[PDB]
This record gives C-alpha cells, structure tokens and sequence, in this order.
RNA sequence: AUACCCGCUUAAUUCAUUCAGAUCUGUAAUAGAACUGUCAUUCAACCCCAAAAAUCUAGUGCUGAUAUAACCUUCACCAAUUAGGUUCAAAUAAGUGGUAAUGCGGGACAAAAGACUAUCGACAUUUGAUACACUAUUUAUCAAUGGAUGUCUUAUUUU
DNA sequence: GGGTTGGGGTTGGG
C-alpha cells in the first residue's frame, strides 16, 4: 500500500513540524494529567530524525545508513541532550521506549528487537532540493536579537522553520536567517505577497531584526543564480603559471634533505660487487641487518646513459644514523671484523664512510630524482 | 551422441586404448605374418579358437614375425620345454601371466603351486599353435603379446603376457589427525570425576616428571630452538599446575547436572535388581524411557568444554583471537557426527601465525621469506592444536561421558553422563541373564577352544523402552598364538555358505538375498498377473522376533549333518577380475587406459571336486552377467583346502562354547547363534528354509491344483506373501503359526498386515493384532495392489535425512569426491528397480522423481560444507574456473556432468540397443530436464545461491527444456519418412509421448508424476 | 549483526561416587560412618549382501523463453503460507513454526568538487618478471602505470 | 636376523 504509505508518511511529517513550531512556542501540552510522556518522547525522536532536522543535523543519516538494514539500537537516543531529562533501568528505558512507538507510524516495532526502524528509507538529496525549493533566502536582517518576535510576528504564511544562525558572528542575532515554508506554492504565495514581511511594513525600513534592509526576500534558487556568476568568476578566472611551480616546490624535498630527513652519516657505499648479480639479492643481504634502508644500486658512476659497469657498486641510505651505526656492528663480521659481505657466493667490499663531497654530489643527484618525482605529478596535474 | 551398449565386443574396448598400438584376433595376425594361408585347411574347433584368441601389443611387430624362408618350422621339444625355454628367457622380470604359481632356478623352472590357467597354456590347441608357430617365434610371442582366449559366452582368460593388473597403480607436510573416534563407547568410571589415573595430569604428583611424560611432543622437530622448547615445557608445568585446581564436581553440577529423580531411579534399579520374581515390563520400559531422557545437550556441553578450557589454558599460548577462534570451533567439533572428523587446517586456515608473540625465529625470515616463517611456525601451530585436543578434550569426554548413537536416529550423536549409563548396563543385564546371557567358568569351558577361540565383546543401543546389544569379534588374543579373529577363523566357511547360497535360493525353500532375484520374481509374477487377466489381489506382511536367538542348535547340527548339499570336500581359488565400468566408449583426450574403462575386483571362490556341470576345473571362476560386455578374468596361486569336519567343528564351537565378555564379566549364550559372524545369515536362512518347506506343502501344487496365481518371499526373519485366494492366505497363516507353536518360536508384536478383514475367532488367531492397510509396506518399499508396481521409500524432512548423512572432505580430491559422492546418491537404489518390465513410463517417471527430490534434500549439506573453503586461495583450482565465481563454477560442472552421467545410465538402463536413437535422445533430454527442475525449484530459495548460480541453472533448465521440444518435432518428421518401422516398444514410447503432449509444454505430466 | 573497541561472565561448593581391596558401628539380618587402587587383551572401531570408482588439465547443442512465465520486495537464519510489483533488472511487504539469541555497563564523523608541496624516487595502483610458499599465504625487488595519502573546506546540536 | 593384508570409507536393506 505505498499509496497509502505515501499519503501516510506525508501526514507525519506535517504532525512533525506541526509539533516543532508549538514546541519552540511553547502553545500547547499535555503535562502530566494522562503521562503522554510516551508522545512526548515520540515527537522528540521523530524529530530527531525528522527530514528536516536530518537536513540539518547531517550525521544520524550517516549513523544509520552505518547499520545495514539501517534499524538502530534504543541505547543511542538515551545519550542524547534533551531526552535523558524524561528521568525515572535502561532494561526497562528500552520496554517503555518499545510500548511507546509499538502504535507508532514511521517506526516498524516488533518482537522487541533491540532496533528501531524508520519506515521510510534514505530519500536525502531528493529532499534536499525539494527543501531547497520550498526554503527562502533572507539578507535584509540588522543585528537587532527579536527572535521570539520574529517568529510571533512571521505567522503571515505557512513556513516549515526558521534557520537562525547562533553565535556564528558577533553576539546572537546577527545572521541573515534561513526560512522554510510549507511548500513550493507556499514560497510563491509569499513572493506574491510582494517582499513577504512583517504586517506593519513589508516594502521598507523597520525595527527589530527584521529592519529590513537591502530587501532580499528571494528563495534559495534565485539565491544561488545571483551566486552563479560572482562565485563562478573567482572560481575560473585564470590558470596558475605552471613554468616555476615545480622549481618552487624543490626547495624542501631537495636542498635540505641531507642534514634535515636523512643524516650524510646514514649512506653507506658497496663496491666490488661481481656482475650478474641481480640487485634483489643485494637488498635481501642488506635486509639481513634487519634496519631500514634506500638501495641506490650504482651502475651510474658518474651519478649525474645506460652505464656499462652495472652491478659493479651499491648506496644504501639508511633512515636513522644510529641504525647505520648497528648495521655497521652488524656488518663488523664478528669471524674477523672486516667491512666486507657475501652475496651471490662472492665475498664484496664496503665503505662505512664517504667523503663529504661526494656524499653531498649522490644527494644532489637524489634530491634531482625527488625533484623530478615531484615534476612527473605536477606536470601531470597542470592541465587539470 | 555417445550411447552405453549392452553388448560389447573386447576388440572393440581394446582397440579404445591409447597404450595398446597392435589389436586384432590370432588368425588374422596369422594371415598377416603369413603363417598360414587361406587355401590352408584347420579343425573346427581349432580355427573357432584361433577366431576367438585376441592377441595384442603395444607395437606393432608384424616385421618381427614375419615368415622366413632361411629355414622351414618342424617341432621337436614338448611344449613344456618351450614354455621353460620362454619363462627362463624372461629371466628377472616378475610380473607376467605365465610365472603365476612358479618360480626360476638358474636355467631351471620349478613348480610349486597351483594354477588353473595352465591347462589352456598346455591344452591341444595351444600345442598345434606351437607347431604352426616354431619354438624360436613362440618363446618370443608368448612375451611380446598380450594372450586372451575366450572361455565362456562373454568371458576372457588372460594366459600370457604382462599381467593387466599393472596397468592399474620431493614430499609436503602432513599435519598430523585429531583422534575424534576415541571419545565413543567408553564404560569406564572412576571414584573421582576428572581423567584416568594413566593420564600425565594425574601421574606428576618439576619439570622433569613433565617432560619424561611429555617427550612425544617435547622432542619434536618442528622446533627451531632449545629455547622454543623451554618455553612449550613451561607453558605445560602451568597447564598442569592450573589443572588440579578444576572443581569438576561444582562445573558437572553447573553445567551438565543429573536429573532431580535420580535418586529415585537408582531405588528402583535397584529393587528390580535384588527382585526374585521377574520384574513388570512395563515397569521396564517405562524405566529405560526415563533413564534415556537424561541426555545432556551440544550446547550444554560446549560450555562445560569451554569453562574448563578457559581456566586451564593460559591465553597466549595461541594468542587472543587464535584462543576465541578455537573456542568457537569447539561447538562444531563438539556437534560433529559419528563417522565423520575435522582436520587441523580447518583451524589453521583461521587463526593468524603473527598473532603468537612466543615464536622465535633463529634466522630473521620474518620480513625475509614471510611465507617461509608462515609455513614453519604453521608446523608449530597445528602440532599446539592437535596437542591440546588430544591430550585435554578427548580424555575428559571418554572420562566423563558414555557416548553413542541410538537405534533409528541414524548417525546422531548423544551423550549420557557416566551414573546414567552404569544404571542401564546393570538393567540390561539384568534383562538378557534371565533370557538367553548365563554367568560362566572357565572351568568348564575345554583347554582346546579356550585356547583355539578368540571372545568377543558386547555393545548395548539404546531403544525406544529397550535396548539392543550387538556382539563384536574383532580382538584377537595375543597370548595362546592367536594372530586372527573369529570372521578370519571362519571366512572359509563363510565362503562354503555362500556357495551353498546359489542352490538356497529356490531349491528348498523360499529364500531371497538381493534386489535382483526380488526384481525378478516380482517380473515372473507380475507376468503371470498379466495373463490372469489382472485380478484382485491380496497381501499379509509378517516376521519373526529375534530369529538368531530362536535357532535350535541339536535341530541345526542334524540339518548340516544330513545335508547332501555340503560336499565332503573342497578347494578355494582366488582371481582377479576385471569388468565394464558404466562409462561410454569415446570416439576417435591421448591418455586413455584400462582403468578408465574397467574395475578390478578380487574375488575368491570354493569348488567342489565332483565332474560338476558348471566345470569350475576348468576356468576358475563363476561369475553372473547382466548385460553381453566383455570381462577379464586371471587366476592366482594360492590355493586352499576345506573339509565338511572342519565345518562341523567349528558349527559345534560356536553353538555350544560361545563366550564374549562385558566389563571384564563373561557370558555365554544358552540358545541359537551369535549374530555378527559372517555366516550368521545363511545358516538362519537355511533354518528356516528346512521348517518353511516342511510346512509349506500345499503351495508347491497350488498353482495347477486350482491355478491360483501366489507369491512368497523370505528374507531373513521377514515374510511377504501375495496371492489371489484369501483361503490360500489364511492357510498360509494358519500353517505358519501350526509351525511356530511346533518349533518353539514367534512372530514380532504379534501384529500383522493384510489388505482385507476376517474373523480370527475361527482360526484361534484371537491374539494377533490384525492391521489392514490398502497399500503393503515390505523392507522399505512401497507397493501398489492396484497397478503392482514398486517404488522406494523416502523421508520427508531435512532433520530426518541429515541424520543417515557422513560428510568428510578433502582439498586435494574435490571434483572426484564430489563426483563420485552424487553419483552414488543417485546410484544407491534406482538402478535395481528401473526395471522397464516392472512399470510403465509413468511410474519410471514418478520414481525417478521422487529419487531424485529425496537425494537433491541429502545432498545439500555438502555444497553448505563446500561453500566454507574459498577456492580462489587455491591454484589448483582458480586457474581452472577463474577467481571470482570460481565455487559456483566448480559446483555447476559438477552438476553438469553428474546429472549427464546419470541420465546416460537411465536411458541404458531403460532401453535396448534396437530402440531408436531419437526416442533414446528425446528421453534422455526429459529426465534431464526433470533432474534440472527439481533440483533448481529445491535451490531457488536458498540465500547462498539466491545470485549468480540461479541464473546459470535456470539456463541449463531452459536449454534442456528446448532442446526436448526440438527433438520431439524432429522426431515426427523423422518417422514420416517411412524409411523405419516402429516395434511395440516403439509404439507405446510414441503413443505415451503424443499422450503428454510433450511437443508443446510440460504441464499435463506434472500432476501425473507429482502426486503423492 | 559495524555483532567496531573493552571487561567479565549465576564463577561458586558435591548434582554425583561403578568395580575391587582394606577399617569402625549396628542389625534378627536390611544398613550406616571414613580410606585406598582403577581405561584396555594398550590401542578403539559390528556383520551380511549390493552400489559406485580417470593418476577427473576433459570434456555442454555454453545454450532461441512455458507473461498459462520468470524474477524481485519484508528488522538475524531456516522452514513454510498470502499481498505487491518489474519486464532481463530495481524499488517499496503482512503473518506461522523451529533454531541462533548470552547480558550488562562504557564508547561510536559526514559528501561533490576544490585550497593544498603537507608527504612520498621511502606514495599508491592494475598488472608482469623473478624468488620465497603453497593442502584453503597475511609478500619482496625491478618493469610499467599515475596519482595516492593528510589537513582546511561548503556548514552550522531541541547531537 | 623375517614372516596373510592392512587398510579407506561410511549408503541402504536385513
């Protein structure tokens, strides 16, 4: 019976705001002459997750859509800020709670599962441009605080809800306040209703914060075709100049690195490595200190062709010097102390320490490879 | 497509073989190598034998033998000595036909055993072959090919050659096997609750102690370090310590109590017990009821394991989601069945290695060769698993529980706590000493049988108000030199009795023993309703009670005695035999051999020395055949004789001097024979066969005295009895209780089935509980009285059918264990009652698919269990059917060719081979779509193939559904061409399918197949 | 049910003590109190008959259909019953049985395009080549490839 | 100083 459902789910919602309005004015109650604490909690959860506040809140979508079947525990409502204040045994909250919205209409309640199940699912972003619709943009609001008057005075048209920021600037009253109103034909009426305002003037200057400045008493439609242009125009103008992005962007990942990521102490220099000897099988041996380590395998002598000494040398460039100096202890071969190791069957000569110069050449040429790492993306991303 | 035959010709299958390069007959080899010449006369006989002889090689030599002009062929040696000449050339190789039963000596051969098969090698016939031949080709032919000689219509005797059983035959760890079957049958109890006295938990009141008791796993190579062993041996001293400080009596009474009235179920045990005058049955069984609803629950008992696990073990011994995992498993192991077992990967597979933070490695693998530190701490991980289970679990369950299965529950487990079970076993015994059971000395047992016999031992089922024991002889007795049991003692016998079971069968009395002498007499007698003119009919259903223990041993002593059935003497031979399997002949993907084509069997047999008719001397095997396919068979050398007296010995042993033990107390029977032993049923079924035909008188000239149309069958204690005169059935009843009142037996419940109504006033059968019901119910199988047809028996619900289910799986064999599984299902018992002289399409419809809703229901479980593993882990496997759908792959060719398979094998079964392709196609593809229907509206609902797998089986469905339509339009045009002419057979096939109008749907058979 | 993280789970006396031996008390014979030893022939698996059997890399007529159809829809699972849809796949169900359910207490950041050197040849990817494994393994190096990652955004509590 | 042939597998009737 979704057309009955459909029919039923849009008399809730009206029940639902319809309370909210009253709520926040504080009209009408029931206090304590027959409980009724049982529909006052129905319209504080209902509301909680009503489309409107959900809008709004953003995050107990997320937190349902979390769950599967999106059915949710009692347990996460008794946290929340104004609920607990019903008093008076959580395996007891969840009992009442359960009898409470057993007659429920947009919660399924059944064999008293621990989860509750609103009755229509998901349905976000086509209620937020039918909200969107329905909403109205205001930007005539002087910081005069007249909240409670606003809405006593506002009852000049169905209006779903007033979004009035708090505290967002200065004091409490000075943003320009988002309305909702009950429908699309609703919005327009009030547009007919030439600048929609307060009775005693509508069309000029008044009092209160509802002073009615520069009268921008559009909905939120017009309001972002009057954004579309000044916003779309910062948004394009032109293109970065692409030619030293990535010169600037060298500086840090290249002429620091030395002193500032990797310590000069932290490269250690192989040599007599016996050609035919895969580069896998020197970082496995490297790998057998255990420490952490860059291999430059060094078939380029010149370090900045395919170079014909391959495999003949290695750099390893470990990432703490007092790890290249346990490595060092490591590679101290304590049969007879030599800086030397085994690979492939053959024994190979190493170095503990290089001159600075030549240290600070193989930086130079490994900072021009995080150079151009960086050059690869950026050009990559130029054109977009 | 490719059709099974029911006759076949062995040139045929052979020339099927990739192997074999060279088949043809010995005369046409003779023509070809030019021995012999057309214009040539021969014998008969001798050119009918070189006719049949198929000779065959694995290359083609026609060269090699060619006749050469350099020298003519005259003989001169015997053909003894060419045969010597051939086996000494043979020299060391030892698998051949002709060294059967002898052996080589330098450049002698000696004879030392017997071999049936040499008077074929030294016969006439092979002599004038030695004489066409030469001893130079002959001593050459008789290795280079393969000889068979035809002996019987369709039978092959292999006599020369390579011996075709050949033909039919870097390591990885194996983890080592959860000793599940140890829990069952354990009827121990000791004062103290908790494990034996035997047990190391118990033997220790130092690490010293613990590791003297502990070596086994202490010293175990999987270890990379001393230190990992220190480690596990401290790990152990705290197990231990933690282990004594178990209240066992507070957790039996937390989780597992007895119940309230124990106390009042252990009075009355014991009142009954102490009773003079035999106790009420009632009493009895209402007892035995309450004492068996005591069973304690899977879940219950999960518990306990788990309460007693946690407080035992410390937790990072496995690590803390390794220890939950193996919590969780429990459960599973716990509910698992009978005759099946979990292995260690089914663990493994779950927990992680890294987890374990005790594991050392001597060399740094971990970032290394990680797979490598994965495999060798795995090693260390299973060998942890099986440590525990079989050192804590098991003992406590066989400590503390009795475990069993009960009478009709199948394979179901239960538990009984241990007081429960001592309770029982006091009432049971006290039920048998007072019937047939009697406490023995072994004083007046003889020395001889004492130390000649092996005992057994006995086994109590629980039953509905009762029990039921079963006697096993499996134990042999090491001292006295005994190396074999009881069946092993007897098997000799047994093989007497099995031969004296061919002649039992219609000679004196009315016997039957398998579904095929049922299907056929049911086939004569159903005839014979046929040309009646199919009349009423009318049937009684009765058996006897306890027939084993109503035996008269004096009465069975005279019987085998006088007996000339028995002969005084004969000879056992044994032989291999090698027979068609149900698989169609490919048509000329390279490697095809024998055992894709045949099933070797071995076989034993007794012969008699008497010049008997089937001349057994000659051949060496007597085997039945159902169908014209060929079969091999190839004798062995070992012999055996057995003498009447032996027979009678050991008759005499068993009946008087019967002894089995139970709780270290012996017993000994008081009358009729122990069932268990292997001739157990041959010797009641003669029993009763001598006092059924004395009885049975009237039957044997009934049927011309009045022509009455009668059958009766007799298998084992059970009777069934269907005529066409209610006074023929009354007598029969009546004569049949005169012989049970003289022979000092009686029939179970006194409850019989008939199909019609009399007073039992008039024949004194006042006491018998007659129940009519219009449809007979006989050892499981559904007959009709109105269409005489016959149909199997199936269960209803899935509890009900996973109790008789034992699911056991292994990753290395999965498409054959699978395969082979299903196709047994389906196999078990439509095969032998598929008979097209039986029933009709309809019915062979209607059985078919009830069979297959009922194996559909019994095979579920194991694609559940399938689903478990994930295959794409598996290269074996994704490689084959991909990574994404590859179960659902897996199990769709499974399906595929198995429901394939087994239409092939209906339409072979159903039909001959002059029926026309198209009708054997139209009725292949409508069993098929039948097998498909079922199967896909069982699965449709599942949520496990609720996706992808529906979609394709709904496309096999569809398939199978058209290409039946497309085949029943072609068929019409085929027959319009007059170019056939259609038998009755043909007719009728043709006038069923015009009748179910299969050209359009399906709808009009559906309710004719479905009802129930 | 994401069962994501944490903890313990009536946590407390015995429900029960076969067989055998060895003590004390009582009895018209019954019985009661206390102690010690203890799986086994050291291994347990019943039999009869019949069934099936690739060293399962090898395999489909790979699939055109019966809107009298097939699919899809419920707050775990299974077993069933009804209502509603759709025309090669998505949307919104109502009961009836069995079974899992432990239970409490504490906890629970969003999304379409951006500003982004903030980081990375020590970033991430489909792969593909090699080794280490393989009975259902959780990955290392080069090759190729291009973004990935981390914040601020645009947004804010009858959360 | 050795020595039936020990298993593997478990369905449906009795």
């Amino acid at each position: 019976q979704f057309q009955d459902c459909m029919a039923h789910i849009t008399e809730l919602n009206f029940k639902r705001n319809y309370q909210n309005l009253t709520e926040q004015s504080s009209s009408n109650n029931v206090v304590a002459e027959e409980l009724d604490i049982k529909e006052s909690l129905k319209l504080q959860m209902e509301y909680y997750f009503c489309d409107t506040n959900l809008t709004h809140d953003s995050y107990l979508r997320g937190i349902i859509s979390k769950s599967p079947k999106n059915c949710v525990d009692i347990k996460v409502f008794l946290k929340f800020n104004k609920i607990q204040q019903i008093l008076k045994s959580k395996k007891d909250l969840i009992h009442l709670i359960r009898d409470s919205l057993k007659e429920s209409k947009i919660l399924k309640v059944k064999m008293d599962s621990l989860k509750v199940k609103r009755r229509f699912p998901f349905n976000l972003e086509q209620a937020l441009k039918n909200s969107k619709q329905r909403t109205l943009y205001i930007d005539f609001l002087p910081p005069k605080c007249s909240k409670q008057t606003l809405v006593s005075i506002f009852g000049n048209f169905r209006i779903i809800n007033i979004n009035l920021p708090l505290q967002k600037n200065s004091q409490l009253c000075q943003g320009f306040a988002f309305i909702e109103f009950f429908s699309e034909e609703e919005a327009n009426q009030a547009l007919i209703t030439k600048n929609s305002s307060i009775p005693k003037e509508l069309i000029l200057l008044t009092e209160k914060k509802i002073g009615q400045g520069s009268i921008r008493i559009i909905t939120y439609k017009k309001w972002q075709e009057e954004k579309q242009s000044f916003k779309e125009l910062s948004k394009n103008q032109n293109e970065q100049k692409n030619k030293n992005m990535n010169q600037s962007r060298k500086a840090s990942d290249e002429f620091v690195s030395i002193d500032v990521e990797i310590k000069q102490n932290c490269l250690i220099k192989i040599i007599n490595i016996p050609q035919g000897t895969l580069k896998a099988e020197v970082v496995l041996a490297v790998r057998h200190l255990g420490y952490e380590f860059y291999c430059d395998y060094i078939d380029e002598n010149s370090n900045q062709l395919n170079d014909l000494l391959k495999e003949g040398q290695a750099m390893i460039r470990f990432q703490n010097s007092d790890e290249q100096r346990l490595a060092i202890q490591k590679l101290l071969n304590h049969n007879n102390n030599k800086l030397q190791i085994e690979i492939r069957g053959q024994i190979c000569d190493v170095i503990s320490t290089i001159p600075e110069d030549e240290e600070k050449n193989y930086w130079n040429y490994i900072k021009f490879k995080k150079n151009e790492f960086r050059k690869f993306f950026f050009m990559k991303k130029q054109q977009k | 497509k490719q059709m099974l035959t029911r006759k076949e010709d062995l040139l045929t299958v052979l020339k099927q073989i990739s192997a074999l390069k060279y088949v043809s007959n010995l005369y046409e080899f003779l023509l070809a190598t030019e021995k012999i010449v057309q214009t040539s006369e021969l014998d008969t006989q001798f050119q009918e034998f070189l006719t049949t002889t198929i000779i065959a090689s694995e290359q083609n030599l026609v060269e090699n033998y060619k006749q050469k002009y350099n020298q003519p062929n005259f003989s001169q040696l015997t053909i003894k000595q060419v045969i010597d000449d051939s086996i000494i050339l043979l020299g060391n190789k030892q698998n051949y036909v002709q060294q059967i039963g002898t052996t080589t000596i330098g450049f002698y051969v000696e004879y030392e055993n017997i071999n049936l098969s040499r008077q074929t090698l030294y016969s006439s016939n092979f002599r004038n072959l030695l004489n066409i031949f030469g001893e130079e080709d002959f001593k050459y032919f008789l290795i280079d090919f393969l000889v068979f000689t035809k002996v019987e219509q369709n039978g092959y005797l292999q006599v020369a050659g390579v011996c075709l059983n050949q033909y039919f035959s870097e390591n990885q760890y194996i983890y080592p096997e959860i000793q599940r079957s140890q829990i069952f049958y354990c009827n121990h109890m000791g004062r103290e609750p908790g494990v034996f006295k035997s047990s190391f938990f118990n033997y220790s009141e130092p690490q010293t102690i613990i590791k003297k008791t502990l070596l086994k796993e202490y010293q175990s190579k999987n270890f990379s370090c001393q230190e990992e062993r220190d480690l596990f041996l401290e790990f152990t001293e705290k197990i231990v310590q933690n282990f004594h400080n178990i209240n066992f009596n507070y957790l039996l009474k937390k989780f597992c109590k007895l119940p309230e009235n124990y106390q009042s179920l252990k009075s009355q045990v014991k009142q009954i017990v102490q009773s003079e005058n035999k106790a009420n049955q009632q009493s009895c069984e209402n007892l035995f009821n309450s004492l068996y609803d005591t069973e304690i629950s899977y879940k219950q008992i999960t518990n306990f394991l788990r309460q007693i696990i946690q407080n035992c073990v410390p937790n990072q011994l496995l690590g803390k989601k390794n220890f939950k995992v193996f919590l969780e498993k429990l459960y599973e192991f716990v509910q698992m069945k009978r005759f099946e077992n979990q292995k260690v990967l089914d663990y493994i597979c779950f927990m992680d290695v890294f987890d374990v933070e005790w594991f050392v490695d001597l060399k740094n693998q971990k970032f290394t060769q990680k797979r490598k530190y994965i495999s060798d701490k795995r090693k260390i991980l299973g060998d942890l698993i099986v440590f525990i289970i079989n050192k804590i679990v098991i003992p406590v369950l066989r400590y503390n529980f009795y475990i069993t299965e009960k009478h009709k529950e199948g394979s179901q487990i239960f538990y009984y706590r241990k007081p429960i079970w001592k309770l029982v076993s006091k009432l049971t015994i006290v039920k048998l000493e007072e019937e047939n059971l009697e406490k023995v000395e072994e004083k007046l047992i003889p020395e001889d049988s004492f130390q000649k016999y092996p005992q057994g031992k006995l086994r109590i089922i629980p039953k509905k108000g009762s029990f039921r024991p079963i006697m096993t002889f499996l134990r042999k007795d090491k001292q006295k030199n005994i190396k074999l049991n009881l069946n092993q003692i007897l098997m000799d016998s047994q093989l007497v009795f099995r031969n004296l079971k061919d002649m039992l069968g219609q000679k004196i009395g009315y016997s039957v023993f398998d579904n095929k002498q049922i299907s056929e007499k049911f086939a004569q007698f159903i005839e014979k309703w046929k040309n009646k003119g199919r009349p009423q009919l009318y049937y009684v259903t009765l058996d006897i009670k306890k027939c084993y223990d109503s035996i008269d041993q004096m009465k069975l002593l005279n019987f085998f005695n006088q007996s000339d059935l028995i002969q005084d003497t004969y000879f056992i031979n044994k032989y291999l035999l090698f027979q068609r399997n149900k698989r169609p002949l490919l048509q000329i993907m390279d490697n095809i051999n024998f055992p894709y084509y045949f099933n070797l069997k071995e076989r034993q047999i007794a012969y008699s020395l008497y010049d008997d008719d089937d001349q057994i001397l000659q051949k060496g095997f007597k085997e039945i055949q159902s169908d014209d396919r060929p079969f091999i068979v190839i004798n062995q050398d070992k012999p055996r004789c057995i003498t009447k007296d032996i027979i009678h010995n050991h008759l005499k042993h068993i009946s008087q001097y019967n002894v089995i033990s139970f709780n270290k107390v012996k017993f000994r029977q008081k009358r009729g024979i122990p069932q268990g032993l292997n001739i157990s049923g041959v010797l009641c079924s003669f029993y009763f066969g001598k006092l059924e035909e004395e009885y049975t008188q009237f039957l044997k000239n009934a049927e011309q005295v009045n022509g009455s149309i009668n059958l009766l069958m007799r298998l084992t204690d059970d009777y069934l009895f269907i005529s066409d005169s209610q006074q023929n059935a009354l007598n029969l009843i009546v004569q049949l209780q005169n012989c049970a009142n003289n022979n000092g037996f009686m029939f179970n419940d006194q409850k019989i089935t008939t199909n019609f109504q009399f007073p039992q006033e008039d024949y004194n059968l006042e006491h018998f509980k007659i129940s009519v019901q219009n449809e007979c119910q006989w050892i499981g199988k559904s007959i009709d009285m109105n269409t005489l047809e016959i149909k199997s028996i199936q269960k209803q619900t899935q509890q009900e059918i996973n109790q008789t289910i034992n699911v056991a799986i292994s990753i290395k064999n999965l498409k054959s264990q699978l395969k082979n599984k299903l196709r047994s299902l389906f196999l078990n018992q439509l095969i032998d009652y598929f008979n097209p002289n039986i029933n009709s399409f309809e019915g062979l419809c209607r059985q078919l698919y009830h069979h297959s809703k009922a194996t559909v229901m019994k095979f579920y479980p194991f694609m559940t269990k399938l689903f478990q593993i994930d295959l794409k882990k598996s290269k074996q496997y994704s490689v084959q059917y991909g990574k994404e759908n590859t179960n659902e792959n897996f199990l769709k060719d499974i399906l595929y060719y198995t429901v394939e398979d087994v239409c092939k094998i209906l339409c072979y079964l159903q039909f001959e081979d002059e029926i026309n392709s198209n009708i054997k196609e139209i009725f292949k593809n409508l069993y098929s779509w039948i097998m498909w229907d079922i199967i896909v509206s069982y699965l449709k609902k599942k949520k496990q193939f609720k996706g992808y797998l529906n979609k394709l089986l709904q496309k096999i469905r569809k398939s199978r559904f058209f290409y039946l339509k497309e085949g029943c339009k072609s068929l019409q045009l085929i027959l319009s061409q007059q170019k056939y002419q259609l038998n009755k057979k043909e007719l009728e096939a043709i006038e069923f399918i015009d009748l179910n109008n299969l050209i359009q749907d399906i709808k009009t058979l559906i309710p004719k197949i479905s009802a129930k």
